[PDB]
């Protein structure tokens, strides 16, 4: 589906510091590719994706420096945080944001979105028209006003339909060979004779990407999705995800039971079953 | 690339 | 105030004797300040820590990573302390899961 470039910005205070920690990580798809921690004497950008290493030093001059000004907005906003709250100043309290843009078939902005919460829990969010805001609480409500008052959200807007949108593809031509192909699955399926009357089948899916992927098992056909086993999907540490879904069949009845693998990276989705 | 952000909540 | 999901696996089918990366990802929690350490017969190792990301809900995950060669000996695990938690989660390495 539609390819995506988005940030995230996690800001924490820190009481007993006297300051604040502001990380920055960007992804396009499901594949990280910059850094930004402020928790350092001389903070730069860092690529943390091969393909975003070719990037001349201006890139790298841009990106830091946003960085440093961003780290101070979210130190003045935690301080604002914790006043419209009344909230003690002994506490940590975290700040996150999340924006980015989804690119549509004509290669112009599909969507784009842009939002934060406080201590979890949603504070505000970029309305459809990326000209307006919406408020999940009271103290979101005088943000907005400010916000109004600001401006600010016409030129989010002219980021996410513009530069977003023009690095993003910038972003999918350089890393194309990783980004822009689906690498399927390696699959199997292990069995683990389990109870003295039960048998663990575990259908696998290794080094898929994106991560995006349905397994499912079936009895003859029926779904047993309400008697398995599946883990959350989680990283291979190169850059593709794995996953498992596991069931106990009765002893001497794997030939009744298959995994269903389904995932864009295949040329057809795979039937499998203990043999 | 990231957006610019000034505006304090 | 979420706890933690812990998942501790390698990256390819073990094989005793076969080098391979041993994973530990941590997901689900909040707020973001975690304590995760891949252990080796009980002792912590010297592993790389991914960057503090977070998911649609809002919840952060981080991966704690090394390379490793399995063998039928050496246990590992995965112990991670964060505030929602009384004790530390201790989770087995075992490679069927």
């Amino acid at each position: 589906g539609p390819h995506s470039l988005s940030y995230f910005y996690t800001a924490v205070s820190r009481p007993d510091r006297g300051d604040s920690r502001f990380i920055a990580v960007g992804y396009v798809d499901d594949t990280q590719f910059v850094r930004f921690d402020s928790d350092a004497p001389n903070p730069r950008e860092e690529p943390r994706a091969p393909w975003i290493q070719q990037e001349g030093q201006e890139y790298w001059d841009r990106e830091t420096q946003i960085s440093k000004d961003n780290a101070q907005t979210y130190r003045v906003n935690l301080n604002n945080l914790r006043g419209y709250y009344n909230q003690s100043e002994a506490g940590s309290h975290t700040f996150q944001n999340m924006y980015g843009c989804y690119l549509g078939p004509d290669g112009l902005l599909l969507h784009g979105y842009h939002q934060y919460a406080y201590d979890g829990a949603d504070y505000i969010a970029l309305n459809e028209d990326l000209r307006s805001w919406t408020a999940a609480d009271t103290a979101a409500q005088i943000t907005k006003r400010k916000w109004e008052a600001s401006g600010w959200a016409e030129q989010e807007r002219s980021y996410l339909q513009g530069l977003c949108v023009e690095s993003l593809r910038e972003y999918l031509e350089m890393g194309k060979d990783t980004l822009q192909r689906a690498e399927p699955p390696k699959t199997h399926v292990t069995r683990h004779p389990s109870s003295d009357l039960g048998v663990t089948l575990r259908c696998w899916a290794l080094g898929f990407y994106p991560k995006e992927i349905s397994l499912t098992w079936q009895r003859e056909g029926q779904d047993q999705s309400q008697d398995m086993e599946l883990v959350e999907t989680r990283p291979s540490g190169d850059g593709t995800f794995q996953k498992w879904a596991a069931l106990v069949v009765p002893p001497g009845e794997e030939q009744s039971y298959t995994c269903h693998v389904q995932h864009e990276g295949l040329q057809e989705p795979l039937t499998l079953r203990w043999d | 690339k990231m957006n610019t952000q000034f505006t304090a909540v | 105030a979420r706890p933690p999901k812990v998942q501790v696996y390698s990256r390819h089918p073990a094989e005793n004797g076969k080098p391979n990366y041993l994973n530990c990802y941590v997901s689900g929690f909040h707020p973001p300040q975690i304590e995760i350490d891949l252990l080796k017969n009980g002792e912590k190792m010297n592993a790389e820590q991914s960057d503090l990301s977070f998911s649609k809900d809002w919840s952060f995950y981080l991966l704690v990573h090394t390379e490793f060669t399995p063998n039928a000996v050496d246990q590992y695990s995965c112990r991670v302390k964060h505030v929602t938690l009384d004790k530390p989660k201790i989770v087995k390495w075992d490679r069927d899961h």
